[PDB]
């Protein structure tokens, strides 16, 4: 009965509801009875130890599996023509077949072959044994047990920080910029400089060695000289193989740009002195900031002094330093923001620029890293937008938001909600029309009568990178320009080869059918944020509710009054967004895995005229493409792509179980339980046992959010299987 | 590339001159007006933050124009950063020239 | 006397602690506790480095092999029941040395808190025991970057530098690099 | 009083009152009942007094000059066959232990037979208890300590005895078979009652709610 | 694959015996009417 | 256990009462409208949380404000 | 060169270690 300890009003509820609500509601810490913020800070201070703990554990327990259970030594060896194994098998369920489908990459049992890049990453960094990686899994062992004792010590009272410790924010932003940023960006050019340059080149540098080996012949002399072009002498050939001192070299900091012949990746040079020179200025900017040494910025002052004349922005940023630094849902808002925006720049970038050793010739790891970074980039700003929206419902204050930025957007919010309804309006009609439009003339046997409209800002940007095909001679893609003559014994040449080149991924040649998915993704992109902007926005009032900000967050509705009022709160309209966020990261995983699978196979025309109409997105991409992972397994057997085509009829049962929850509401499911509560009760020799908690349907809002986790388990289980099948069955 | 003890000495001597005598009355007002970081009002001093107290070591100095070690620290590391900047940009013997 | 002559100490004076001047500019012994657990780190720290660079001295003075190559050397007993051993035993006395810190505020060894035999402490008896500290903290961080850069041991190093302090310098042993590492 | 390493702070529960009290619970098996408690002390008991008779009977073996202990099974040769043996050996001790089982229900405490407190020579009393408890605790680690020579190697116990003292400097635990293992386990154990103190000088012991058994 | 023992007893550990310590252990846990 | 709050719109129409399945309102001397009869909620713990009273409220916006809050066996409107 | 047992097991030995610091964090966050 006192389960929820931090809620007694949820102890006090004799249902299930109780328990369903004590769960999740857990980790609302400012809603939980007798909080103050001191504590509130401090257990989220302790929290984030915990989970720094379990991001070391998990990744102490891939480095184990790798190097206990995986191929890690035969893959250096021959990285082309070896799976990577993730860890081994140990099911009872496994019949015969399928403990011979399962054992692949030369392991003694069944294995699963990894797709998440470690064993590119790790060979890449310099990793070349398993005892180091064993090494590595014990030291973040270690190091994670060192976390968790933090964290249990900054719990006691002796350790506690204050609360005005949190709220230092100069200092916070100084040594995150400066140590956290910039040290560890430094510390990793050590390392890439000691120890992956020379294994790069056939030279082991170990902990036993690394004090006797020296990295550049001139040794420091350089540095401290000012002489640095020392250490760009002689880069690796473009003859060099990865791992072997054939064709190396003895510069630590190179500059050519493009990717390594051998490798399809960047130079490990390139990474160094990128890394340095992220280090110098990371540094600098973590030197900006007024502490306790005199000297300095007081943001708080920069925020007072950023207050155009003449009224454009009212009041400007008039006290917008203590609405962040009151409101934990702000900055988190705009942490989840940036994090998100930085996740899916990881995924368009490690596709098109791959970093690690003997990447991008992996076709299933590559697409497997895109995906999983496109969707966790759109959970996360979904999240930045639902934090906006909490903030605005429980930590905006109007009096010292008066006049400011803030109060100026919540003016006419009216504006900003009707002319994103006017651009996904637009976006939607357009670009389905197009869609349908193509769809009926190939239909009726004339693809002629397309409209194929050409791409061409898209094709002049990428002409301005140097890409010689659209045949506009701009910028780059001229020798005679400044910019091509600047750096033309720089980045240009390898760049150059590397924009050029039908290859790799810099750059791939864009069609009328990349201008339509372009403007697919627009529309998705701008649908999600019209949802999440409108719940925000509306989440302190509505003509509809003017009070709803008394109402909190997240309630069911207001009854059927007054119109009806079904999902009116901003938690319902974060909820909306959530299958939005969906549909268009699922756009944009189509559309790169239809590209890639084109460019792979060599027949880039399959995408070139299929993707401008939707029956060839669901013939040539969906119908042809899941012919392998259906046949996992059939009557006549099974292979090793049975767990995929298991996982795809998983994923479709509980997307299907999800829809359950979303057509279906609370109050059929009440009369059934009553019902068979009341079949229970007297059942003869049933009436022995009786329930503690009194059973009843699932609330409106749980229910929502039970038929949502359903929806994007089943849609990413669902794609992940698809995706993992098509490539991996395939390459 | 030519002799990185004179190069760094005389930018070093340079910002630190440029800091005592050009750029501290500008450096001073700005200091003045931003002043200490404040939050809900007072400074994190005051808010209980003991770690945020403003060190003893450069409230009182000798100087007459109030130059303090870490004013010539910060300067230092400019003129520093300037120094091997240019030690460094003409090490390199290449056509960074958009000609 | 303080640590910058025109400055003004923040929390400290000669009234409490030893080797007591103005020296905090972070400002880490704004709390109290926090302030004697670091005098107490300071003195062990102090302690550590002292015992170690008599012992490197005295090594070196008498032969045998470098001070930070004296790890790799063969002994009656492999390294691992060494640190096991080690482990224990010090285990026990780290523990006895912070279960006296629990109730009197002072250091020692075994059951003696503190451990003074036979007098002679003394208030400036103290200010001798920290500065001493210093100075081996700070020898012994010599001796690491120094070892570091060149391979040799702090005598060996100190009559390379009498023999050439021009060209033996710290900053010719960043020219030497190069010869010393191969 | 000594308790489980020095300095330690027992338990609440775990005040002196009962018998070989070192304040030894970390899992704290014994804590909310005393029934169950005493439970544990007879289990303890009885499993001191069955190492005891074990390793007197392997050091007895192993001295007059007979093969190893472990290996003893197979060179016992004699009447009776083994499903007869089993079933003479079940049913005896099955009777034995169904005294024993009335003896603790009767007197809180074991006894061999019909005689619940058993002491035909009378030696009796409140320290020979603790030397009893103690000297079963330490048969206990002995035999622990025996099967894991037995394990690791191939060696009885004064065979085992005779190799450290020819050479204990590289013949001990800490060897490549399970050295490491007993390293990291000397290493945490070396450290863990110092976070002991630690815990209780930050945090104290004012009695937390949850258990390292769930109640 | 070294100790290929492991596997076989660490699974139905952390698949029946923790699973079911857990979900009896926080069954008791949610309904102790007086923790 | 649902917070049922009155507010001075009220005119004293007595329909939220006349709307309540489980009497929760009821009508009280007032002096702040013509009707000279506010509405008052003595009887929250039977309140199920309906909001029958707020679809009855012709006042813009409505008097009678429901809030959903800790839920009791009564609140729940379980029979079981 | 596959990692031995000796590894494995000092590896889970330190696995239950951290996992005795997990729990003492978790009660330290429920206090
Ligand atoms: C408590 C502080 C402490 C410090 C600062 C050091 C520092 C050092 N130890 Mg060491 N040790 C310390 C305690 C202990 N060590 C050892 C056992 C060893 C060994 C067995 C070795 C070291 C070595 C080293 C050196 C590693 C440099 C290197 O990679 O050389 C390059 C390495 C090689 C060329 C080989 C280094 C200067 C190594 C050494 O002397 O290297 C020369 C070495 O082999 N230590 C034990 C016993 C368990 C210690 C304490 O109990
Ligand atoms: C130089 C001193 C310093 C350092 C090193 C840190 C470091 C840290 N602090 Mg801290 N802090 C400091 C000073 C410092 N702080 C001071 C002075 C204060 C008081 C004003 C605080 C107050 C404070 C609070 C209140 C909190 C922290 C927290 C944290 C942790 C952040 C979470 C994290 O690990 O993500 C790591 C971040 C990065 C790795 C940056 C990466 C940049 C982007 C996101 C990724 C891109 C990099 C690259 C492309 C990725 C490639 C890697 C891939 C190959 C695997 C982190 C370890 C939080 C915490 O977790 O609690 C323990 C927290 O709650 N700090
Ligand atoms: C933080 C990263 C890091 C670390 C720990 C090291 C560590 C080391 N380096 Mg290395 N190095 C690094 C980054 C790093 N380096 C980078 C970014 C480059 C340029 C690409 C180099 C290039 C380089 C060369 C060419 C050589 C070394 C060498 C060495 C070794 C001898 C020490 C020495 O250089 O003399 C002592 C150094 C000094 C006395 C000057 C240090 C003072 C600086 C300028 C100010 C300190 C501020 C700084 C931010 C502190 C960072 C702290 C951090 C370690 C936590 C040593 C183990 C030498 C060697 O022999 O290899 C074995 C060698 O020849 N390094
Ligand atoms: C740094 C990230 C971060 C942090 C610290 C928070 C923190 C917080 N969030 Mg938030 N959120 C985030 C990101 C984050 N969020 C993201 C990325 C999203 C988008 C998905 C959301 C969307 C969101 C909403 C809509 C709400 C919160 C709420 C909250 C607050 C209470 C949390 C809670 O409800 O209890 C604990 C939360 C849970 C126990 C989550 C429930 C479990 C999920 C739904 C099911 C997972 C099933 C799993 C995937 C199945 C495996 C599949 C396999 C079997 C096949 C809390 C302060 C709530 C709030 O503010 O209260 C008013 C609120 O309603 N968040
Ligand atoms: C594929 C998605 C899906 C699934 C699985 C279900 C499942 C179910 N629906 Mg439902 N429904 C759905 C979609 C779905 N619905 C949608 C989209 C709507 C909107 C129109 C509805 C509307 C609806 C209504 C109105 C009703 C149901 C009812 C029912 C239940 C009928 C009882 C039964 O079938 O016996 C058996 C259960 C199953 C076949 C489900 C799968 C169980 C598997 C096959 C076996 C279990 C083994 C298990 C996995 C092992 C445990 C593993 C452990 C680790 C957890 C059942 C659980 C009715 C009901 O309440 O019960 C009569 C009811 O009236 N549904
Ligand atoms: C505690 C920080 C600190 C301080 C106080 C100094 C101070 C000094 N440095 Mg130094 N330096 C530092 C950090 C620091 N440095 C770091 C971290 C690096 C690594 C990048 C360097 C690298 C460096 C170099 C390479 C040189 C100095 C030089 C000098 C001296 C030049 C002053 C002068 O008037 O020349 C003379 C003025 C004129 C001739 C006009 C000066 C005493 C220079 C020197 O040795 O002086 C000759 C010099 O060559 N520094
Ligand atoms: C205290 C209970 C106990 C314990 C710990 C042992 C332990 C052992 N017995 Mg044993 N045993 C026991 C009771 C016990 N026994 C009883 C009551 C009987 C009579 C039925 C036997 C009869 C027996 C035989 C015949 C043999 C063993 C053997 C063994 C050894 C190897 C067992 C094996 O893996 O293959 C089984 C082993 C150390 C074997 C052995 O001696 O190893 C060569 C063997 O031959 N035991
Ligand atoms: C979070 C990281 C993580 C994950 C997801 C897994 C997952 C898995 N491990 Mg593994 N393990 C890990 C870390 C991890 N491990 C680490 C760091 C080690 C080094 C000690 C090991 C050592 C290990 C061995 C020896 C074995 C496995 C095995 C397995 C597989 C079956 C589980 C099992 O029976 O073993 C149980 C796992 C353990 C006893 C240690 C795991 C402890 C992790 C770190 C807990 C982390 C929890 C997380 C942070 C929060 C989740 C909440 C949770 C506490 C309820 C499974 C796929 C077995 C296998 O190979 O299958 C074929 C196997 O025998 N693991
Ligand atoms: C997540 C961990 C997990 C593990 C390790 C297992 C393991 C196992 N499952 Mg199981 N299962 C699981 C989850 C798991 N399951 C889940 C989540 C579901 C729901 C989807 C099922 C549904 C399921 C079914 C329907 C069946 C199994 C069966 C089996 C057994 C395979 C046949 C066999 O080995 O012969 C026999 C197994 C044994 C002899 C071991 C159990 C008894 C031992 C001897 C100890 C008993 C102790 C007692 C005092 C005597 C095996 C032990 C099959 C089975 O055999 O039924 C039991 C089978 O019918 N499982
Ligand atoms: C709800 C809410 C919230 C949240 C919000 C959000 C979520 C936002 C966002 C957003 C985003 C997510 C954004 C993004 C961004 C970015 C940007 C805006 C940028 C930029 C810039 C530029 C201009 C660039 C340029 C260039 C290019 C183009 C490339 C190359 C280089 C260069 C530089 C040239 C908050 C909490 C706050 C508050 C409350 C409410
Ligand atoms: S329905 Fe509205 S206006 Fe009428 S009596 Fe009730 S609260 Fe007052």
């Amino acid at each position: 009965k006192l389960f929820p300890k931090f809620s007694q009003a949820l102890a006090q509820d004799p249902t299930t509801r109780r328990i369903w609500f004590g769960i999740a509601t857990a980790h609302d810490f400012e809603s939980h009875d007798g909080m103050t913020e001191e504590r509130l800070y401090q257990k989220i201070f302790a929290s984030h130890f915990g989970q720094l703990a379990i991001i070391f554990l998990w990744t102490s327990g891939n480095l184990f599996h790798v190097a206990w259970q995986g191929n890690f030594e035969q893959w250096v060896q021959d990285p082309l023509h070896i799976r990577p194994i993730a860890h081994a098998i140990w099911d009872p369920h496994f019949g015969q077949p399928a403990v011979e489908a399962f054992t692949r990459g030369g392991a003694s049992g069944p294995v699963n072959i990894s797709t998440s890049g470690v064993y590119q990453w790790w060979y890449t960094i310099g990793l070349r044994t398993n005892q180091e990686l064993y090494t590595g899994s014990i030291f973040l062992l270690v190091l994670a047990a060192l976390f968790l004792f933090a964290g249990w010590l900054h719990l006691q009272p002796a350790f506690q920080p204050a609360l005005s410790w949190f709220k230092n924010a100069e200092s916070r932003l100084n040594h995150h910029l400066a140590g956290l940023f910039g040290v560890s960006s430094l510390a990793w050019t050590g390392h890439l400089v000691h120890v992956a340059i020379p294994e790069s080149r056939g030279q082991h540098v170990g902990w036993d060695n690394f004090l006797t080996v020296l990295p550049h012949p001139a040794g420091l002399t350089p540095f401290f000289t000012g002489n640095w072009a020392a250490y760009a002498e002689n880069p690796d050939s473009a003859s060099h193989v990865f791992n072997t001192a054939q064709g190396s070299g003895t510069a630590i900091l190179t500059f050519l740009g493009g990717f390594h012949p051998q490798t399809q990746s960047l130079w490990l040079t390139d990474m160094a002195h990128h890394h340095l020179a992220i280090a110098v200025i990371f540094i600098l900017a973590g030197h900006m900031y007024r502490t306790i040494f005199g000297i300095g910025h007081s943001m708080r002052e920069i925020l007072e002094a950023q207050t155009p004349p003449s009224g454009s922005l009212g009041a400007g940023h008039k006290g917008l330093y203590d609405t962040v630094n009151n409101s934990l849902h702000f900055q988190l808002g705009l942490a989840l923001a940036s994090v998100g925006t930085i996740s899916s720049l990881v995924a368009q970038h490690m596709y098109s620029l791959p970093p690690y050793a003997f990447l991008a010739q992996d076709f299933t790891t590559q697409a497997a890293l895109y995906t999983h970074h496109q969707y966790i980039a759109g959970f996360i700003m979904c999240g930045a937008f639902a934090h906006g929206a909490i903030f605005f419902v429980r930590d905006y204050d109007p009096a010292q938001n008066r006049g400011n930025v803030l109060a100026r957007i919540l003016d006419h919010k009216e504006a900003l909600i009707s002319h994103l309804s006017w651009a996904s309006l637009f976006l939607g009609f357009h670009t389905l029309g197009l869609y349908v439009h193509n769809d009926v003339v190939q239909a009726f046997g004339t693809p002629e009568k397309q409209i194929l409209i050409e791409p061409v800002f898209a094709q002049w940007i990428q002409a301005a990178h140097g890409k010689t095909a659209y045949g506009f001679d701009f910028l780059l893609s001229s020798a005679t320009s400044a910019p091509s003559l600047a750096g033309q014994a720089l980045w240009l040449p390898g760049w150059l080869q590397g924009i050029n080149s039908d290859a790799n991924s810099l750059f791939l040649t864009i069609g009328p059918g990349d201008f339509l998915v372009h403007h697919a993704i627009a529309l998705g992109l701008h649908t999600t944020t019209l949802i999440l902007v409108k719940g925000a926005l509306d989440a302190r009032g509505s003509k509809l509710m003017p009070d709803k900000k008394d109402f909190g967050y997240s309630f069911p509705c207001d009854g059927p009054g007054r119109g009806g009022t079904c999902d009116i709160s901003a938690w319902d309209a974060f909820y909306l967004a959530v299958f939005w966020m969906l549909n268009t990261i699922g756009w944009v995983t189509f559309y790169w895995h239809w590209k890639h699978l084109g460019i792979w196979q060599g027949n880039v025309n399959q995408f070139n005229e299929s993707s401008t109409y939707l029956m060839g997105w669901l013939r040539d991409y969906l119908w042809l493409n899941s012919s392998q992972l259906i046949n996992g397994y059939n009557p006549f057997g099974m292979n090793s792509l049975s767990v995929w085509a298991w996982m795809f009829l998983f994923g479709h049962l509980i997307y299907a179980t999800g829809f359950m929850f979303l057509i279906s509401w609370r109050g059929y499911w009440q009369e059934l339980i009553e019902t068979l509560a009341w079949a229970h009760e007297r059942t003869p020799l049933a009436n022995l046992v009786r329930w503690r908690d009194k059973p009843v349907a699932l609330s409106i809002v749980q229910a929502r959010l039970v038929g949502l986790t359903h929806f994007s388990v089943g849609y990413v289980l669902t794609y992940a299987a698809f995706l993992i099948a098509s490539t991996s069955g395939k390459f | 590339l030519a002799d990185v003890n004179l190069v760094v000495g005389g930018c070093t001597v340079g910002a630190l001159a440029l800091g005592r005598f050009v750029f501290l009355p500008f450096h001073r007002a700005s200091l003045a007006k931003a002043g200490m970081p404040k939050q809900n009002g007072m400074t994190h001093l005051q808010a209980g933050d003991a770690r945020a107290e403003e060190a003893s070591f450069i409230l009182k100095t000798n100087d007459p124009a109030g130059f303090t070690v870490v004013d010539v620290m910060a300067w230092g590391a400019l003129g520093h950063a300037a120094a091997f900047y240019i030690l460094a940009t003409s090490s390199l013997g290449l056509d960074r020239n958009p000609f | 006397t303080l640590w910058l002559p025109g400055i003004q100490a923040p929390k400290y004076l000669d009234g409490k602690l030893a080797g007591d001047y103005g020296f905090d500019p972070l400002g880490l012994g704004v709390d109290s506790d926090r302030l004697k657990w670091y005098a107490e780190a300071e003195k062990t720290n102090g302690r550590w480095a002292m015992a170690a660079v008599a012992g490197i001295l005295f090594t070196e003075i008498l032969g045998k092999a470098k001070w930070f190559e004296a790890g790799a050397q063969e002994y009656w007993m492999d390294n691992g029941p060494l640190l096991a051993v080690e482990a224990v035993i010090m285990g026990f006395l780290e523990l006895k040395r912070f279960q006296g810190w629990k109730e009197t505020g002072t250091s020692g060894f075994l059951n003696a808190f503190p451990f003074d035999p036979a007098g002679m402490n003394s208030p400036s008896m103290a200010t001798k025991e920290v500065k001493n500290g210093r100075l081996a903290m700070t020898a012994f961080v010599g001796f690491a970057v120094q070892a570091l850069l060149t391979r040799q041991g702090p005598i060996e190093a100190l009559q390379s530098h009498l023999s050439s302090p021009f060209t033996n310098n710290f900053v010719g042993s960043i020219n030497n690099l190069p010869n010393v590492i191969g | 009083r000594p308790t489980w390493y020095p300095g330690a702070t027992p338990p609440k529960y775990l005040d002196g009152t009962m018998l070989g009290d070192y304040g030894f619970d970390p899992l704290r098996l014994g804590s909310k009942d005393k029934d169950v408690l005493k439970y544990y002390r007879e289990g303890e008991l009885t499993n001191g007094r069955w190492a005891m008779a074990a390793v007197a009977g392997i050091l007895f073996t192993d001295l007059v000059g007979l093969g190893p202990w472990w290996e003893a099974g197979a060179k016992v040769e004699s009447s009776f066959d083994l499903k007869t043996l089993i079933i003479i050996e079940v049913v005896t001790f099955a009777i034995l232990e169904g005294f024993r089982v009335k003896a603790y229900e009767k007197t809180g405490e074991t006894g061999l037979g019909p005689f619940a407190p058993f002491d035909p020579l009378n030696m009796r009393s409140d320290e020979t208890r603790l030397k009893e408890l103690k000297n079963g605790r330490l048969a206990m680690l002995a035999f622990l300590g025996f099967s894991s020579q037995a394990a690791v190697q191939g060696k009885g116990p004064i065979e085992c005895l005779q190799a450290h003292l020819a050479d204990p400097g590289h013949n001990n635990i800490f060897t490549s078979s399970v050295g490491n293992e007993a390293l990291a386990a000397v290493l945490v154990l070396s450290i863990t009652p110092c976070l002991i103190e630690a815990k209780n000088r930050l945090q104290g012991t004012d009695e937390e709610e949850f258990r390292p058994l769930p109640w | 694959m070294s100790a290929q023992f492991l596997p076989s007893i660490l699974v139905p550990l952390v698949g029946l015996v923790f699973p079911a310590v857990a979900m009896a252990s926080m069954f008791l846990y949610i309904e102790k009417e007086e923790i | 256990s649902h917070t049922v709050k009155i507010y001075d719109t009220c005119i004293g129409c007595t329909q939220c009462v006349r709307a309540c399945p489980t009497d929760v309102l009821e009508m009280v001397p007032w002096d702040g409208c013509k009707a000279n009869q506010i509405a008052s909620a003595p009887r929250t713990e039977d309140c199920v949380g309906c909001k029958r009273c707020e679809s009855a409220c012709p006042t813009d916006f409505l008097s009678v404000r429901v809030y959903l809050g800790s839920e009791t066996t009564r609140s729940m409107g379980l029979a079981y | 060169m596959p990692i031995a047992d000796y590894q494995v097991f000092t590896a889970l030995f330190l696995a239950l270690a951290t996992g005795i610091f997990a729990v003492r964090l978790g009660v330290a966050l429920y206090k």
